[PDB]
DNA sequence: CTTGACAAAAGTGTTAAATTGTGCTATACTGGGAGCCGTCACGGATGC
DNA sequence: GCATCCGTGAGTAGAGAAGCACAATTTAACACTTTTGTCAAG
């Protein structure tokens, strides 16, 4: 988010489990959301 | 070993943020007859005491960090290596 | 954005480190009624009021405008929490 | 001092009874009438606190300056009311009865 | 007996109980069988639980049966009637020392509380006691004008006599929280009842004489 | 895992 | 203003009465007109034949008939005292003593049966209620293969919901067909023996398709008698019960053969008729009569399933959800089956009731307790989930929600259990249920709409007409048909040239079971009535719907009923002909009886003089708040004087035009941006229609209190409120009320109430203020009823019930109630929501003057400036043809109907639009202007964009754009015009319901919950918003620690933070730190209540006391 | 068991649960004091265990224990804790929380990226026990109390009250937020600014990152108290300060519809 | 500032009605009642 | 090894149906001092 070393102290898991939860209904769902589910 | 995120929430050491997900009963059952001590390292165990979370600015990194002018600076140090 | 946002996370290892500094100096800022201010009398932040042309009344606004300047001095273990309240009580009586 | 650490842990037949500030008899909770809490019910001001700040059931005592003293007549501690979130009770089981959690 | 507020097994229980005071009070001198005598006690015991255990606020045995009462007779009214029967109706119909009052007094007892997890609408994410506020913690509005009016009040307080402040701070209970007799208050100075009273009052006096010069002091007697 | 039908068959001996 | 029609498809028919769905159900339940020697064996009638008679076992109660009275009050007195329109039912009933030989007869009260008005609701309690049909699997006998092993079939038996077991035949691996009932499975071969078949007879019938008789010719139980095998079933099925003839007998009569108990129903026993070749005499899987079980149903189920196994070209399995497979509910069949479970409770009653007590002396009168009648009837149409809260912010509204079908409520599904099949659009939805509509969301195909030409049939299957097609001519014999039916001809399409009624094309689009097919005409059978059946109401009210993407119209259909009526609100340009329909069969608007003479007009009344003589007054319903709180009123259309013939309109309805139906306005619309207002869907609207009052409507809010009986003394309801200023009760009347006509803002008091304060001693600071002010402290306090924050308008309407009027029945306690009407008159304004019928939708963003808005040439300004870039991805390009066409329609000051897949296309709208211009611009030739320099200019970009035909004179260029629905437009800031032409037409534009006036919340401090001590949700509490676990993750992304524990303590449940932090900030000082949740020591408490010891501890391990020592026993 | 406004009680099902438990175990303690045969203490003692495992965990094993006259199962302690609507999911992980409001959201086009358009009316509400002190601090009211009355009543409110807002929102932000909050920008910080009317004004280029539009949308709006929290907001929070995705490094915040058709 | 004495306010001891709790009904009566149902995948154990 | 039953989980906002007799206990109506509180007197 600013193109910059991380910062001690971000909650990178958190910003991790939302950046791959955000577009999860973009998916068209072995195919799309089931795909991701599964792994 | 590797297990889902399922079972990999579900085994972490805190009870607090295990019983706030899923099987409640469970996680409860088996940590009050272990006797766990959750030791708040998480996030959702501190969110439940509504204590700081150990992140950003509730991080120990910059958690303690001071503030002060030059003339408050000089003041203390001119008056205690006098 | 905030004015000199680039140059306020420049000096600061943390991007919260930052914050901390800036709300730690803002509450000692409103503690002491802005009278420990190191900003010149022609630096200090206004506000436009209908009466006229008066002081800020935001210490955030006061703190971070503080930090730009560099008259201020940030770190851990700098001085003691007793020492350092009791200290500006003294010189800057409220 | 800081809250660091919570623990979890099972609560003995001893330490039931030591958490608890009597023990609740009667399945009665207030009177039909007075709309007033009963005596050994679900709901006791002598064993889960005073109903109002500082006041015992009875009325004797009104005040805070009697913070800590049980009246003799009502049996209810004059403290404040907010004792009832947190004064718990205990039933005495006539006979021992297993924890669900434990068996299922 | 099922369908009026205890379980089949409640209802066994309390009817063992019934049963087994039968057998202690039955005599097979007179020949009757041993049914005939049970009867009358199972279906006792089993009543008395009902008016005793079937509502969560306990209503005495000769309340319940006034309440059975007074809804077989309104039945009975609305079947003849062919509607709905008026206080005033089945307090005729009940007898003497009935009348509207007391019907309905008789009806607001009968009515059972309800659950506080009683849920509103089809989906399962609401219940009455999202709905209910707590009338019993003070407000933080409250709780600060109540600062506020102590920090007032004291301040009054300070223009007063080092004396004068401490007889109202001791009257009014400002200080122990209880209201003290001006005999109470004759022990704690050695002071006659008619010293406090002629000083309490010209205390009293000149913080009004303070208010209505100040008038820092009325927003808060609403 | 029916209470009733057990007692109905306990007093049934 | 004339109206030119489109469309070559001629309708045979007209629409069916669209609340049928709920006025002939009913009707045919309650049988209240008909003589009671002529009612037939439905409804309630079959309800009382079928529990009746009730035997002691030498006592009967039998049933004779039933009769309805009049209802006790009219159905505006039940709205206004809070009743039910309902009718009391008395049952004329005979009680036998079998021993004597005598017979006593009376009738008797058995309650109150609620009653339908005549536009097809229920007022339940002095609401309006609508019930919504139910569309559930039909009874009856199915076939489907099993998924787990292929070529393998199972056997399914339904009967009525709640009115039997299901029941599963299976062929198990060992060869022994298996009989699956309440989950206890057992072999079919020991019930087939109980109900008395033998060796030879099995293999006499099915033993002719191979090995699968050879697995049901067991002799270990068939030389067994089937008496004992009668008592051997009995263990399987309830086992440890003593085995008991008697008891055995009771209950498998009780299972499959008692009526009373198990009902297949009469679609379930047609069907299985249908499906078996067989000829069912009840609706029971088997008959018990001369002491002995005969079969009626299980060797004919069993038969097909042998067949269906072994591949026999007769027999195929069962599309459950085939439309043939699925019926519905109505209402009528709904309360029948409440009516019989509580007649069923009411009999269990009476036979227990009649077994004791005065043996000789009884009547039934004495024996009969209504009781459990009249809840089981009470609870449907208060607490059921098909009994919904009417619907009824415009008549379409109500009209929709009478048409609604729903596959949730009791008995039917829940959305986990709905998947993709149920939710999805079979074939067989074809002119039975609207494809597009439906819920968007969670209920997507779970709640969907009845086709406008589709109806249900007795047996609950919905029929669809069809035109017959004989010889290649198509006849005006329509004849309406089920999905299984429809399966069995080639029917073709209502688009089908014809050349009077022969078919003209060689080449005909028709469906075979649901697939596109190409036939020649000798071999179409049946033809489409028109292109309308195949949709709902809603959506027939889209014009150019075949432009639109399904999805899109499935927006502009559901928010059609959520458009409010307006005080000038316009029928639209382009219709597609249903508008009159809508509000003819809606009931809101008010029609002639018969041929006669206006005698009185009047804005509370009209009286007619008929040609009979007779003089019949109708009153208007006159500022009626809706339960959506929506003003619904009724003004004349008529002149004294005026004749009028049958059906003429006499008053217009709510939303309603001259009798159309008139959901919105007709505003001149440019479809183009503007400086980023029309950004993600936002709407620009002019100054000029707040102006002319467009899009203003009229709502009604009604506030409530009531004066009750207290242990401190009454409650009451007088001006005389303590400590309040004359200024504060200066609309309050001297009863306490507030004045009819006065204008209230929030804070102003709408009624005065006194309640006695509570006894208790007040704070020492509080008795010295009292006593500093010599001010001795009142008995009561101020508990009036103010308006909420954000409300107000005019008092209109002050209602007063009071106890001992008769028909108000008061709740105990209750001295008084008193009901304020207020009404406030709502213009557009920014961020209310405005919708067009493509699903085109958004809100008012910014408000502009006329001089800033574009304007045509001529000087017109556009009303409302459409964003062009929510058209290419929406794929709803009928507003499109709709501009075009009502520009067409602004300048030639006509409107117009085109039926939807039947009206005007293109070159008929570019003809329009031609005559269009020569009054959109010959008019200024004649004026004596010639061609705009601006527009010279803009010809010169649209030949370069390809628009216009280079080398032709401006006016033909402009014609040109004309055409193509494009004008040149010129910007009112700056004079210059639009560098290119404009899409400018005029569209139909509605205003829904949600506005930003009831939307808008805040709150600083407020009521806190009991238990949690968090505050409360909901604008109507004054609540907090809910901050949840997605929102507090996002501060934990950010790393926001101390802005997250602020939310979670001092602003939501720390008692003693939130309480420091709102004195701190009144003194201008920083929040102090926050502490311990109080809901973590609701969890800490409630842990130790499932006897778990949870302690806090410090760095040392030692306890934390963080209940400060409250909790702790010395 | 509290005492609604119109006079009937409302209690948990946790006091019918206890009141089970302790009816049957008050007729087990007679039962046992009468010397009943086995048989009958044998069905007292299992419909003891039955109580307390209802009260524990009711429908966990058996039937469910409900209130009579309806089917639903009665709320037990495991019931509390445990699922979305438990104590977790609804009061401990997520609350309702004060200085928070509610509005449909407009375009701001000419807002900048750091503000948005809040109601007047919305923030004289959220921002109350600031306003009363600025308005004691002027003349508009002698003290907090008496500016609270004023407040009260809509008719009351002079026009220097909304002067004195102003002062009370200068340099302070606000948490916007709109329902799903998918990402954390689905919560931003702008400074507010004060418009005529009920609906809050949205700056276009944050749509994307709240996916939001304007065909009803409506944005939650929430107040940082302190220093600490309003500072987190300005720097941390700021839409301004948020203009790459944490997801992608790419921008977020980026022309989009009209903007880039203008270009 | 003490009388002082004096009426109101409050406390207090009886006594009555009123409310509440408990016992007892003697032909013979002896094993309940409602449901019963359209999801799907996933562990995890429990046995085979 | 495998097949089966049980248990778990499945987006967020907002708006929405016996009397009766008798004893035992409690309430409420009295009287009674006894006590504060108060307005004359110095
Ligand atoms: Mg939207
Ligand atoms: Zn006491």
């Amino acid at each position: 988010s600013m193109a910059r070393p991380v910062s001690i102290g971000e909650a990178v898991g958190i910003v991790a489990a939302q950046s791959i939860g955000e577009p999860g209904t973009q998916l068209t769902m072995t195919q799309g959301l089931p795909r991701v589910i599964e792994l | 070993l590797l297990m889902g995120v399922t079972k990999s929430a579900l085994s972490t050491k805190s009870w607090l943020s295990a019983a706030s997900f899923q099987n409640t009963t469970h996680v409860l059952t088996e940590a009050a007859i272990a006797g766990k001590k959750d030791e708040l390292i998480g996030l959702k165990e501190n969110v439940i005491l509504g204590r700081l979370i150990p992140a950003g600015t509730g991080s120990d990194f910059v958690r303690f960090t001071q503030v002060v002018d030059q003339k408050t600076l000089k003041a203390i140090e001119e008056a205690r290596k006098e | 954005a905030e004015p000199g946002i680039d140059k306020l996370f420049g000096m600061v290892d943390s991007k919260y480190r930052l914050t901390v500094v800036v709300a730690k100096r803002a509450q000692q800022l409103l503690r002491h009624g802005f009278k420990n201010t190191v900003l010149e009398p022609e630096e200090r932040p206004k506000m436009q009021t209908l009466e006229g042309l008066f002081d800020d009344p935001n210490a955030v606004t006061w703190a971070m405008k503080e930090l730009l300047t560099g008259r201020l001095v940030f770190g851990e273990n700098l001085v003691p929490e007793d020492r350092l309240q009791k200290e500006m009580e003294r010189l800057y009586p409220v | 001092k800081e809250v660091r650490k919570v623990r979890i842990a099972l609560a003995s037949p001893e330490k039931i009874r030591s958490w608890s500030y009597g023990e609740v008899e009667k399945p009665e909770t207030i009177n039909y009438r007075t709309l007033k809490p009963e005596r050994d019910g679900l709901f006791d001001e002598r064993i889960f606190g005073p109903i109002k700040d500082y006041e015992c059931a009875c009325g004797k005592y009104k005040r805070q300056r009697f913070e800590g003293k049980v009246c003799e007549r009502c049996g209810v501690e004059v403290t404040k009311s907010i004792v009832r979130r947190y004064r718990m009770g205990h039933i005495e089981l006539a006979t021992p009865a297993a924890h669900i959690w434990f068996v299922k | 007996y099922t369908g009026r507020g205890l379980s089949f097994l409640d209802l066994i229980q309390e009817g063992n109980q019934g049963l087994i005071r039968a057998v202690e009070k039955f005599e097979y001198k007179r020949r009757f069988k041993f049914s005939t005598y049970a009867t009358w006690w199972i279906r006792q015991a089993i009543n008395r639980a009902i008016a005793d255990q079937a509502r969560t606020i306990r209503i005495p045995v000769h309340m319940v049966e006034t309440i059975n009462k007074l809804s077989r007779t309104a039945r009975q009214l609305q079947q003849e009637l062919g509607r709905e029967p008026t206080y005033e109706e089945i307090a005729e119909a009940m007898g003497p020392g009935w009348d509207a009052k007391r019907v309905e007094e008789t009806l607001k007892i009968a009515q059972e509380p309800v659950s506080l997890e009683t849920p509103i609408g089809d989906e399962k994410d609401s219940f009455y006691g999202d709905f209910i506020p707590d009338e019993h913690l003070p407000s933080p509005v409250d709780a600060a004008t109540q600062s506020l009016l102590s920090e007032e009040l004291e301040k009054a307080l300070s223009k007063l006599s080092e004396r004068e402040a401490m007889v109202l701070k001791l009257r009014k209970g400002l200080i122990d929280g209880r209201e003290h007799t001006l005999e109470e208050v004759g022990a704690f100075f050695g002071v006659t009842r008619e010293r406090i009273r002629q000083i309490e009052n010209k205390a009293l006096r000149k913080l009004k004489y303070h208010e209505s010069r100040t008038r820092k002091l009325r927003d808060f007697l609403d | 895992s029916d209470p009733v039908r057990q007692y109905l068959h306990e007093i049934g001996q | 203003m004339e109206i030119k029609r489109f469309g070559r498809i001629r309708e045979v028919i007209p629409l069916p009465p669209l609340t049928e769905i709920q006025v002939e159900s009913y009707r045919r339940a309650l049988q209240a007109d008909v003589p009671p020697e002529k009612r037939e064996n439905v409804g309630i009638q079959a309800a009382f034949r079928e529990t009746f008679p009730i035997e002691e076992e030498g006592l009967v109660l039998d049933f004779l008939e039933y009769r309805l009275g009049e209802p006790p009050f009219p159905q505006d007195e039940c709205r206004e005292k809070d009743l039910t329109y309902q009718a009391p039912l008395y049952a004329r009933l005979q009680l036998i003593h079998k021993d004597t030989g005598l017979i006593k007869e009376d009738e008797v009260f058995l309650g109150h049966i609620p009653l339908m008005t005549e536009d097809g609701s229920f007022i339940i309690n002095g609401a309006d209620r609508v019930i919504v049909s139910q569309i559930h699997r039909s009874p009856g006998v199915y076939f489907t293969p099993d998924p787990a092993r292929p070529g393998r079939y199972i056997a399914s038996i339904i009967p009525l919901p709640k009115r039997g077991p299901w029941i599963d035949l299976e062929v198990e691996p060992n060869g022994v067909v298996s009989m699956k009932v309440n989950k206890r499975k057992f072999p079919l071969v020991l019930l087939l023996r109980v109900l008395g078949y033998d060796q030879e007879t099995l293999a006499r019938e099915l033993g002719a398709y191979g090995e699968l008789v050879q697995g049901l010719m067991d002799e270990s139980v068939f030389a067994m008698r089937p008496e004992e095998a009668l008592i051997r079933l009995f263990t399987l099925l309830r086992p440890g019960d003593p085995p008991k003839r008697d008891k055995a007998v009771a209950y498998v009569y009780g299972l499959i053969a008692d009526p009373r108990r198990y009902d297949l129903g009469e679609a379930g026993r047609y069907k299985a008729e249908e499906k078996l070749g067989i000829r069912l005499s009840g609706r029971t899987l088997a008959r018990f009569e001369d002491g002995e079980f005969k079969d009626e149903v299980f060797l004919p189920t069993l038969r097909y399933l042998f067949a269906l196994t072994a591949g026999v070209p007769g027999h195929e399995v069962d599309d459950i959800d085939h439309l043939g497979n699925r019926r519905i509910r109505t209402v009528g069949e709904l309360m029948t089956d409440q009516f019989r479970v509580g007649l069923a409770r009411l009999a269990r009653g009476v036979r227990e009731r009649m077994l004791m007590g005065s043996e000789d002396s009884l009547t039934p009168a004495k024996l009969v307790n209504s009781r459990p009648l009249e809840a089981a009837i009470r609870e449907f149409f208060s607490r059921s989930q098909l009994s919904q809260f009417k619907d009824e912010t415009n008549p379409l509204s109500s009209l929709r929600h009478k048409r609604r079908i729903s596959a949730l409520g009791p008995g039917g599904l829940t959305r986990e259990r709905a998947g993709f099949d149920v939710r999805d659009v079979h074939r067989t939805h074809y002119g039975r249920i609207c494809p597009v509509e439906t819920p968007e969301g969670a209920n997507i195909g779970l709640i969907t709409s009845l086709a406008a030409y589709a109806r249900v049939d007795e047996l609950g299957f919905i029929r669809t007409p069809y035109r017959r097609v004989v010889g290649g001519v198509v006849t005006d014999e329509v004849v309406y048909m089920t999905a299984t039916e429809e399966d069995r001809y080639t029917i073709a399409q209502a688009n089908t040239p014809l050349e009077g009624n022969r078919i003209a094309a060689e080449r005909v689009v028709a469906r075979r079971k649901g697939e596109p097919v190409i036939v020649s005409p000798e071999e179409v059978e049946f033809m489409d009535v028109s292109p309308k059946q195949v949709f709902s109401v809603n959506t027939n009210l889209i014009p150019f719907l075949e432009h639109d993407d399904a999805n899109r119209a499935l927006m502009g259909s559901n928010m059609q009923t959520q458009a409010v009526p307006l005080i000038r609100a316009q029928a639209p340009v382009v219709m597609t002909g249903l508008e009159e329909r809508v509000v003819r069969d809606s009931l809101a608007a008010l029609y002639a009886e018969e041929d006669g003479e206006v005698a009185k007009v009047d804005g509370n009344r009209i009286v007619v003089r008929y040609e009979d003589g007779r003089l019949v007054e109708y009153p208007l319903r006159r500022f009626y708040r809706s339960n959506q709180g929506t003003a619904l009123d009724q003004r004349p259309r008529v002149v004294v004087g005026q004749r009028v013939r049958k059906g003429d309109l006499l008053a217009d309805g709510p939303a309603s035009e001259n009798g159309f139906l008139a959901l919105g306005q007709n505003v001149l619309v440019a479809i183009m941006p503007f400086d980023g207002y029309n950004f993600e869907d936002a709407i620009v609207i002019s100054e000029e229609l707040l102006k002319r009052d467009f899009y203003t409507s009229i709502h009604i809010e009604r506030y409530e209190i009531e004066a009750r009986d207290t242990k401190l003394g009454p409650e009451r309801i007088t001006r005389d409120i303590p400590h309040l200023s004359e200024a504060a009760l200066r609309d309050l009347d001297e009863e306490g009320v507030v004045r009819i006509g006065a204008e209230v803002k929030p804070g102003d008091i709408l009624v005065g109430r006194t309640s006695f304060k509570g006894e208790s001693e007040p704070t020492p600071e509080e008795r010295l203020l009292r006593s500093i002010f010599g001010e001795k402290a009142r008995d009561v306090k101020d508990t009036s009823l103010r308006v909420p924050p954000g409300e107000g308008g005019i008092v209109v309407r002050t209602v007063r019930l009071r106890r001992g009027d008769p028909g108000v029945e008061l709740k105990p306690g209750v001295r008084e109630v008193v009901r304020v009407y207020v009404a406030q008159k709502r213009k557009l304004q920014v961020g209310d929501k405005l919708a067009n019928r493509h699903g085109n939708k958004g809100v008012v963003a910014k408000i502009l003057p006329v001089e800033d808005m574009p304007h045509l040439p001529d000087g017109t300004p556009v009303d409302v400036i459409l964003n062009p870039l929510g058209v290419p991805s929406r794929m709803n390009l009928g507003q499109i043809l709709e501009t075009h066409l009502g520009l067409a329609g602004y300048f030639l000051g006509q409107r117009y109907i085109s039926p939807i897949f039947d009206g005007a296309k293109e070159p008929e709208i570019k003809e329009l639009l031609a005559q269009a211009f020569e009054v959109y611009f010959g008019k200024r030739k004649g004026e004596g202007f010639g061609v705009d320099k601006r527009e010279v200019e803009v010809l010169r970009r649209a030949e370069k964009l390809g628009l216009v035909t280079p080398g032709k004179t401006p006016e033909e260029q402009l014609k040109e754009l004309f055409l193509q629905g494009k004008v040149v437009l010129y910007d009112g800031r700056t004079g210059e015009p639009i560098e290119g032409p404009i899409v400018v037409g005029q569209m139909f534009i509605m205003k829904l319901y949600h506005m930003v006036e009831d939307k808008m919340h805040a709150r600083s401090t407020g009521p806190y919950s009991l238990i949690t001590q968090q505050p409360l949700g909901g604008k109507a509490q004054f609540g907090g918003q809910r901050f949840g676990e997605m929102e507090v993750w996002a501060l934990e992304a950010y790393g926001a620690a101390h802005t997250l524990q602020e939310m979670l303590t001092l602003k939501s449940d720390d008692i003693e933070g939130r309480n420091a932090a709102y004195e701190a900030i009144i003194k201008g000082e920083d929040v102090p730190e926050p502490s311990v949740p109080e809901s973590f020591r609701v969890l800490v408490k409630e842990l130790q209540a499932l006897a778990l010891d949870v302690q806090t501890l410090d760095e040392k391990d030692n306890p934390v006391d963080i209940f400060e020592g409250l909790a702790s026993k010395r | 068991m509290v005492q609604v406004d119109g006079g009937r009680f409302a209690t948990s099902d946790l006091n019918d649960l206890y009141r089970r438990l302790i009816n049957r175990n008050n007729r087990l303690k007679k039962l046992l004091a009468q010397g009943a045969p086995e048989i009958i203490i044998r069905n007292e003692k299992r419909m003891l265990q039955e109580a307390v495992d209802a009260l524990l965990d009711n429908g966990r094993r058996g039937a469910p224990v409900t209130n009579p006259g309806s089917d639903r199962p009665l709320r037990s302690l495991t019931d509390i804790l445990s699922g979305k609507q438990g104590r977790f999911r609804q009061n401990l992980l997520g609350k309702r929380v004060d200085y928070s409001g509610r509005s449909v959201i407009v375009v701001g086009p000419q807002l900048k990226l750091h503000q948005c358009g809040l109601p007047k009316r919305m923030a004289l509400e959220l921002f109350k026990p600031f306003l009363l002190k600025k308005m004691e601090e002027k003349g508009i009211a002698p003290n907090v109390k008496a500016a609270r009355r004023m407040l009260e009543r809509q008719r009351d409110i002079k026009d220097e009250v909304w002067d004195a807002l102003e002062e009370v929102i200068h340099g302070k932000v606000v948490l916007l937020n709109r329902a799903p909050t998918l990402h954390r920008l689905g919560i931003q910080a702008f400074q507010p600014v004060l418009v005529e009317g009920q609906s809050i004004q949205l700056h276009p280029l944050v749509c994307e990152a709240f996916n939001a539009d304007f065909d009803g949308d409506q944005m939650a709006v929430h107040v940082p108290l302190s220093s600490f929290a309003q500072a987190e907001a300005r720097i941390q929070m700021l839409s301004a300060h948020n203009l790459l995705s944490p997801a992608s490094g790419e921008p977020l915040a980026k022309p989009s519809r009209d903007i880039i058709l203008g270009l």
